[PDB]
């Protein structure tokens, strides 16, 4: 609130970057280890048990 | 016997309304090359959920309307010497499938490969003598696409 | 040869009335299903406490007999190939009981799997309608000895 | 007798798949059991709106393109004595469709009940267990033709 | 004779009900009549757009390259004598393809005309009166013409 007080436009852009950072980088994170967790549970899914 | 196993529980594909290759349900699941794409001629198995694998080159499934129905039980022991297969007798030649030219065609893919009990341990997805580019199973079970070198799809 | 495995080996339960579940003693365990209830027929094993073991549905307790306690010995090996049941014969492929699908009906849950030794290795809790060849959800005693409850992707409480 | 008569008129309905039961088409009535629906494995008739009467279980629709050759007749009179069906008799105890345990399954509802002389009497849209023979679920005409579903107390769809 | 040549080559198409017309795959194009309407079976040679021609009344598309032997061959070189038919025999007299009594009926239109060696020399499209006659045939240097007599009612 103190710097929105101070300079409104540029701490609004500046949180608008953190939520859109921290947005991106999860589901980048998420998406890799979900691509990850697919590469490696394919062969125990086409050849069962063993 | 081959013949016999596979026919009515190894389903052909309708690319354009010809056949380009059988898709198969092996273990209670479904499977079949991804770089044919068509349609599965049977109804109650063509609407099932299906999620790829472009590192092996295989869609895989399962079968819905029963858990187990066409059995096609597999094998992961590749006995080198004599082995045979639905067109001609595939030789498991020092580490290596191998076929005469003169058999074969265009729509090859997605062939199951049996054995002496019936059970199929690998399936041609490509490829005188010629060598053919097939997903086989390992001791460990690794899901492995071995391809010798240059390879064409059939 | 099977029949007489089971004579008065496997004493069933009354539903007050006819017959549900098929409760049996191996090893001085009276094991009999949850999911089943009733009345047991005889008398003799009537009159004892039975603890319960819910996720296995299993009501196991003491055999009521003194001294010489005609139970059924098991054995926990499993070759595939050759397993009789008292309904006919029962495939065990890659860890996996099957009947074909005409018979196995409601209410015969509890008669125990036998093989050529007449070893018990398995109890019928369920199962799954699995096309022609049905899948029966069991209780099975792996190579360490652990009592593990397996069924299909399907569940029909037979 | 009653194959050759049923046949090539008694057209099923399909779900999805296999088969769970049989669409009648008597007289200009396309009539099908509403507890499980499906589409018409037949051309001409698939495409015909059918309009519901959920009271009896019904939905009645015309076929004005087959002249006649489609339809059987159908007649109010009802001794007690025997009858065809696909699993036999339904022997009339007291004004009952009655048929024994050892026949009789699910998914095959909708099937005509013909005489001896091969007309449709009863259209059987289900059934229940209790006593020595299994009791249907029918639509029947009394004996003034006023079309009557009779449902034997606590009953089930087959 | 004429059923082994026209075996499965005579798609027939349904007016979401009874058999309403025919359709001929020859020369490589699917030719069928606009005064029929519906849908022809084998879906697989049912997926080709359709070109009109309401002059000559025939939709006109591309077969799908399963042609091979399954086209049927036209000829323009046409004797005249004896032709076959589903139906039986049809004669030529001076530019008229003629059937005796009413064995022509509705829903029998786009049925082709064979000849002896086995080659489409006409496709009915109708006809009028002791004898039967609209038929699409083929002229001397080859140009489609459409021979209807007068009062030719369609199947």
């Amino acid at each position: 609130i103190h710097y929105y007080h101070r300079h409104p436009v540029y701490t609004v852009i500046v949180l608008c970057g953190v939520a859109l950072a921290i947005l991106v980088g999860t589901a980048s994170s998420a998406a890799c280890i979900a691509k990850a967790r697919r590469d490696c549970l394919t062969p125990y899914a086409l050849a069962p048990n063993a | 016997m081959c013949m016999k196993l596979e026919s009515d529980k190894t389903f052909p594909i309708m690319l354009n309304g010809q056949v380009n290759g059988y898709a198969c349900v092996v273990g209670g699941r479904l499977m079949k090359p991804l770089h044919v794409e068509g349609k599965i001629d049977n109804e109650q198995l063509a609407a099932v959920k299906l999620k790829k694998a472009s590192m092996y080159d295989l869609e895989y499934g399962d079968v819905p309307q029963n858990m187990k129905s066409d059995t096609l039980q597999y094998t992961s022991d590749k006995p080198p010497g004599f082995y045979n297969w639905h067109h001609g007798a595939v030789q498991y030649e020092n580490g290596r499938f191998t076929v005469p030219r003169g058999v074969g065609g265009k729509g090859d893919s997605g062939r199951p490969i049996l054995d002496n009990r019936g059970r199929v341990v690998a399936i041609v997805l490509g490829g005188t003598r010629t060598a053919l580019s097939v997903v086989t199973w390992n001791q460990k079970g690794v899901t492995i696409k071995d391809t010798p070198e240059g390879s064409e799809p059939w």
